[PDB]
């Protein structure tokens, strides 16, 4: 019955029947370093996570064609059947446009759709269409309609071209589905208060220290360890980390005590893993089991509730505060706590402080989590930064 | 045209299955095989239906319509933008390189043989396409397509004493 109101957060699905086996698979935009979208695949989230951050798009603008084509010949709103949207990537700032070239060569006449910059010109606007008989045009458009996109420009359907490799999505001729899953209404979003796939840290109250990696100086086995730091390492790169929530749709939503999310890396984009025979260290999304890598933050040390909220479908209610919310982490599986070691020993105590986390059963009642969330210039940083890495290895290795 | 050339698109399946499809490439490898049809008699009725003559008038014949459905002959095109978008379709939709090539066949001048072959009418569609959806400005562009698709026809014309076979 949610109608879907401008400037908030949407995720545009759909479902790949392919090989005798059905898949949900989203829309995906790196930004920076490419121009190209790909696929992310929302479904087999159990082992490999979906990387929602970059899945996101806010409708800036909602008019018809014909206003549009005024205004190229030249306030929340609500979405209408028969307008045209203009779809601005969430973290990159972009907008979805269709392109002019085709890498696909399995399809001779279709586009390519990416990010541009500028919002001149009909190629960034798509108007959108019912998929259904039961909806036409001018009726208002609520959560999970059957919706689909086709752009002002070429006049070509958001097609989900098929290949080996070539998992693209192209301006073809013909149809596909596309739902909207929100993300954030563009509410009040309470100030202050957590929000989900926010990137954060935490500090102590008599402390002043943060959980991280060691820097780039060690290898990356080594910083594959997770240990506490202070000083200069409060505003750093290495000291961010984001919720990832399991849900796809609302998981901008407000975050509440005892509800399961990975904690992400945003400078090596591991998330934090458990095995028994050892304690918790970061490891890559091949890999990242739902038991293995959620955990949960109480306001209290007793185990009085643990599954008692299921879902809510909404905004949800507004909590967690970030200065004065005292949390504790814990661990799905095992619910172990956080405690605060002193592996460096009195012969290299003056030198670096360290003093690792190990997650157990009793802890010490000293730990005063005191949430910050980082500002988006340096999210974004952090996140461009963990790209660039990436990519600059991949060209040594190749290279070398 | 602007209605035809939405419904075409909308059905791609109206166009042929070698320019249109995941199979075949397009005119050039379309009307190679076509002449071969033409020539070979192992696939027709054994004025029969020459299956070849049928696929080169089917080709010529989409040609010449979506020729005839370019936008206009630029007179609302250099101020409109459905226009634009229309003859970008067509462009984008049909290479230019391929009419070339469909242009560039040079059919032999013939005693009497039969016309249930490449007619020369086919290139007709090709040069209205051309002219209507992708025009001349460029010199060596000109040039270029005169030397290789219009002087051997030019001189198979003019090579003409008495045996006057086809107007």
């Amino acid at each position: 019955i949610q109608f879907l109101r401008t400037d908030d957060e949407v995720v545009l699905q759909c479902t790949a029947t392919i090989h005798k086996e059905q898949q949900k698979l989203c829309l995906a935009a790196e930004g920076f370093g490419n121009r190209l979208c790909f696929l992310e695949s929302t479904s087999n989230s159990k082992n490999v996570p979906p990387d929602l951050s970059i899945c996101t798009f806010v409708l800036e603008q909602s008019l018809s064609v014909r206003a549009l084509q005024e205004m190229l010949a030249n306030g929340h709103r609500t979405l209408l059947y028969g307008h045209a949207i203009l779809l601005r990537h969430s973290y990159s700032g972009m907008y979805l446009c269709c392109l002019s070239t085709s890498r696909s060569s399995t399809d001779k006449l279709a586009f390519d759709v990416g990010l541009q910059e500028d919002t001149t010109g009909e190629a960034c606007w798509w108007t959108i269409h019912p998929a259904s008989k039961q909806r036409s045009e001018g009726e208002k458009v609520r959560v999970g309609d059957d919706l689909i996109l086709v752009s002002v420009s070429s006049e070509r359907y958001l097609h989900l071209s098929y290949g080996n490799s070539s998992w693209h999505v192209d301006a073809a001729f013909q149809q596909t589905l596309w739902s909207v899953a929100p993300i954030s209404s563009g509410s009040e979003a309470a100030q202050g208060y957590l929000i989900g796939g926010d990137v954060l840290r935490l500090l102590h109250g008599h402390m002043d220290e943060c959980l991280t990696v060691p820097s780039g100086e060690h290898g990356e086995e080594q910083r594959r360890t997770v240990h506490y730091e202070g000083g200069a390492v409060s505003v750093h790169a290495r000291s961010l980390w984001r919720l990832e929530t399991l849900r796809v749709a609302w998981s901008g939503s407000h975050i509440r005590w005892g509800q399961p999310f990975r904690l992400r890396h945003v400078t090596t984009g591991k998330y934090l893993s458990l095995m028994e025979d050892k304690n918790l260290l970061l490891m890559d999304k091949e890999k990242a089991d739902v038991k293995s890598t959620a955990f949960a933050f109480r306001s209290s040390k007793e185990k009085l509730d643990v599954g008692v909220r299921k879902e809510v479908d909404g905004m949800g209610t507004s909590e967690i505060k970030y200065g004065d919310s005292i949390c504790y982490i814990q661990h799905v599986d095992t619910g172990l706590w956080l405690t605060y070691q002193a592996v460096d020993v009195k012969s290299a105590r003056m030198g670096s402080i360290q003093r690792k986390a190990i997650m157990h059963h009793e802890g010490h009642m000293d730990d005063g989590l005191n949430l910050s969330r980082s500002q988006h210039e340096e999210s974004r940083t952090a996140r461009v930064i963990r790209s660039t890495v990436f990519l600059f290895n991949r060209f040594i290795r190749g290279l070398d | 045209a602007n209605v035809v050339v939405r419904l075409l698109i909308r059905r791609p399946e109206c166009f042929g299955p070698a320019l249109r499809g995941e199979g075949g490439n397009g005119l050039l490898a379309a009307m190679e095989e076509a002449i071969k049809i033409a020539e070979d008699p192992s696939r027709d009725g054994p004025d029969t239906i020459h299956m070849g003559n049928a696929i080169m008038t089917f080709y010529a014949a989409l040609i010449d319509l979506l020729g005839r459905c370019a936008p206009e002959m630029h007179l609302i095109h250099a101020g409109k933008g459905e226009a634009i978008r229309i003859r970008s379709i067509l462009r984008s939709l049909i290479p230019l390189g391929d009419l070339v090539g469909v242009i560039s066949i040079a059919f032999q001048m013939p005693e009497p043989d039969m016309s249930a072959g490449f007619c020369p009418d086919h290139k007709a569609a090709m040069v209205l396409f051309l002219d209507r959806v992708y025009g001349i400005e460029v010199q060596d562009f000109l040039l270029h397509l005169l030397e290789v698709g219009f002087l051997p026809d030019l001189r198979a014309a003019a090579s003409l004493d008495t045996a006057a076979l086809s107007x």
